[PDB]
């Protein structure tokens, strides 16, 4: 299924605080008002592609999302990316995992890391090896889809890891829906406010 | 006057009548 | 409705090119007067408005 | 704009490099610079 | 041309006689009263000695590869040595790395022939170079190479050889032969030091002692390897957690966070202005007044 | 007009050189052909 | 005929072949084995 993205899986494009600029970054973005593959929980978790990056969100209420899988085969023949949510920190693995036919989270390694009534957004994505994960959380009013608003997500995580990446999977809990939108290399014009916060943007 | 509306050694020198000369 | 004047700007363009730098002034020296004829045009310009 | 040297910053030049080579950086920064100041007056002179 | 303002005056008209009027000489600056320098409070020696003295390197088809970071990096150890027989550092200078940080550094360590050590360098090209190991053509690091007969002699077959930092592990693979009897055809070891510049927290620094912090007053300033010069102030730019510079529409550093102590300084440049001396003809008096331009009479 | 690069076809610089060498005859080029842009430019702002 | 030659000429004096009306695979001589250095200077091996 597919559902539409709007104003959708903007970031800080670098670690520099700017304020009441208009700044022209050149970067992947999500493309606004793309096509974004949407998928339940309910009546599944199946392997994506990762293409160039991922705006991942979940429209949630339970949180049987808890985390995500990347790598090239993911099948014990290379190393591959583990991300975790413990519900008291964040935890990440890189190994050679053999995962299951069908992977879930319970009701050779090179390196770790350690810390509808919610909607949760992300951005993933590879640049020279490092591993930059983005995040926010925000209250919605619609079940449906994805809010027809801006907010710029913040950086989380960056993992110097050098990993090579072209799947990915998201971890369920077993014994919600969520969104996938490919990020492209986009130059967006960033609406910098008084408060340094990036409150709109032109795609 | 309604109608009509730095450190990278840029700068602006004042005019030598006022707006309150002119 | 006629434009009478315009802004007086003056640059100071050893500050513009080598900004507060000893090492690249010594350089922009080797260039010669195009730094002091830069602020020549535009002080003339500045006292013609 | 970096005009072809390894950084738009001329305290960057000066912080990583040493004389045989910053000078060869800093003379990109000097021309670019030099030729946008040189732009601007002329502009300045015709609008004048 | 320094002795009054006058004499600035004749300097600036390259001329004796100065005519009636007003004239731009000079440029007021309030000069640094101090350099304070500021850099992360962590204390660990990064594992150079790990990099530089490991029993086996490993094949250049197949290079080694190490993170170095949340360490203290004393640059000198290593280009004091005499073994080093390169030691050739692309875009920074060897002498600078003790002044300066980096995000993070990798090591990258391999065997090669002494005549191919030539191939390490940026925009290189040939069988090594193209086949094995890569540099970019925008490298910033330091190529570090000595013969290691003594070591990786014996012969010894175990060192093969057949793309910017790719590992490129059919097997096109043939074994150099380490012996005595090898100066160019000898095993050499290199190290490649890789430093990141990009947009986050500095981890790996030189050992530079950091000052005590100087606030409302004009100083010289490095924070993490960022040299400047400004007043620095205490702010009220509301910098997000990630954040760790700001900056001006000139590309120029506008505020800093403090590696100690995690606040946010605003950085003003030091007080300036154009001077202007205000001058009756030489003809009439060597009298001047002179005019500090967008000054308050105060900051003079 | 060469500028001093190696010929000033752009296509006989990309076809026969590789990135190391084949930027550093380009941007003799670039420089040459800015400035002969600014010149025009500067010519027909006068000539208006 | 002339890497695999039986005898070189010496440098007072030096061969001279033609090469014309064929194909050149030159990859077959960049990446022979043979070379000590293989150097070329308004070319790009790789381009050939």
């Amino acid at each position: 299924a597919y559902t539409n993205s709007f104003t959708r899986g903007v970031y800080y494009p670098d670690k520099v605080f700017r304020s009441s600029v208009l700044h022209s970054t050149q970067d992947l973005f999500l493309p606004f008002f793309s096509n974004v593959t949407w998928f339940h929980a309910i009546h599944d978790n199946p392997v994506l592609p990762f293409n160039d990056g991922v705006y991942f969100a979940s429209t949630e209420k339970s949180n049987i999302i808890r985390g995500w899988i990347f790598g090239t085969t993911l099948d014990s023949k290379t190393q591959s990316l583990l991300i975790v949510n413990n519900a008291t920190n964040v935890v990440i693995k890189v190994c050679e995992f053999q995962f299951c036919n069908d992977p879930f989270l319970g009701v050779n390694c090179t390196f770790e890391y350690v810390s509808f009534k919610n909607l949760r957004e992300f951005v993933f994505k590879n640049i020279d090896g490092y591993f930059k994960i983005y995040s926010k959380h925000t209250p919605i009013n619609l079940v449906r889809d994805l809010p027809q608003g801006f907010s710029a997500l913040e950086p989380l995580v960056d993992l110097p890891i050098g990993i090579n990446i072209t799947r990915f999977q998201t971890l369920l809990a077993l014994h919600a829906a969520y969104y996938v939108g490919y990020l492209q290399p986009r130059t967006f014009l960033l609406k910098y406010n008084e408060n340094g916060t990036i409150t709109d943007a032109v795609d | 006057f309604n109608k009509v509306t730095k450190f990278n050694g840029l700068t602006v020198l004042p005019p030598l009548l006022t707006d309150e000369m002119i | 409705i006629l434009p009478v004047s315009m802004t007086k700007t003056s640059v100071d363009c050893t500050m513009y090119i080598c900004g507060d730098s000893t090492e690249c002034s010594n350089l922009l020296l080797q260039y010669g007067s195009f730094c002091t004829q830069l602020n020549r045009a535009l002080t003339g310009i500045a006292v013609e408005q | 704009s970096n005009f072809g040297a390894i950084s738009s910053v001329l305290n960057d030049i000066l912080s990583r490099l040493c004389p045989p080579e910053a000078e060869v950086q800093i003379d990109r920064l000097i021309t670019g610079r030099l030729q946008s100041l040189q732009t601007y007056v002329t502009q300045q002179l015709i609008r004048a | 041309c320094a002795l009054d303002p006058l004499s600035e005056t004749k300097c600036t008209l390259k001329s004796f006689t100065v005519e009636k009027g007003i004239y731009q000489t000079s440029n007021f600056r309030v000069q640094p009263t101090e350099s304070i320098v500021r850099f992360p409070n962590i204390t660990n020696l990064c594992p150079f000695g790990e990099v530089f003295n490991a029993t086996r390197f490993a094949s250049v088809y197949a290079w080694n590869r190490k993170r170095i970071s949340n360490c203290v990096a004393d640059y000198s150890v290593l280009y004091n040595s005499a073994s080093f027989s390169t030691f050739k550092c692309y875009g920074v200078c060897p002498t600078k790395l003790n002044d300066l940080c980096f995000t993070n550094v990798y090591a990258d360590s391999f065997v090669i022939r002494g005549d191919e050590v030539r191939q390490i360098a940026p925009g290189q090209t040939g069988k090594i170079a193209d086949y094995n190991y890569k540099l970019p053509d925008d490298f910033t690091g330091c190529v570090i190479a000595w013969n290691s007969n003594n070591l990786d002699s014996k012969g010894n077959y175990n060192y093969l050889y057949r793309k910017p930092f790719e590992r490129d592990i059919y097997f096109p693979l043939q074994s150099y032969g380490f012996q005595p009897t090898n100066v160019g055809y000898q095993p050499y070891r290199v190290v490649v030091l890789s430093f990141e510049l990009l947009h986050a927290p500095a981890t790996v620094c030189g050992p530079k002692k950091s000052t005590n912090l100087v606030k409302n007053k004009c100083v010289n300033f490095n924070f993490n390897g960022l040299t400047g010069t400004g007043v620095l102030t205490e702010s009220n730019k509301k910098f997000l957690p990630f954040q760790q510079f700001g900056r001006d529409i000139a590309d120029t550093t506008d505020a800093v966070r403090d590696p100690q102590t995690l606040e946010i300084l605003d950085i003003t440049p030091c007080s300036f202005g154009g001077v202007s001396v205000i001058t009756p003809g030489t003809n009439t008096s060597n009298q001047v007044a002179v005019l500090y331009q967008d000054v308050n009479c105060t900051e003079v």
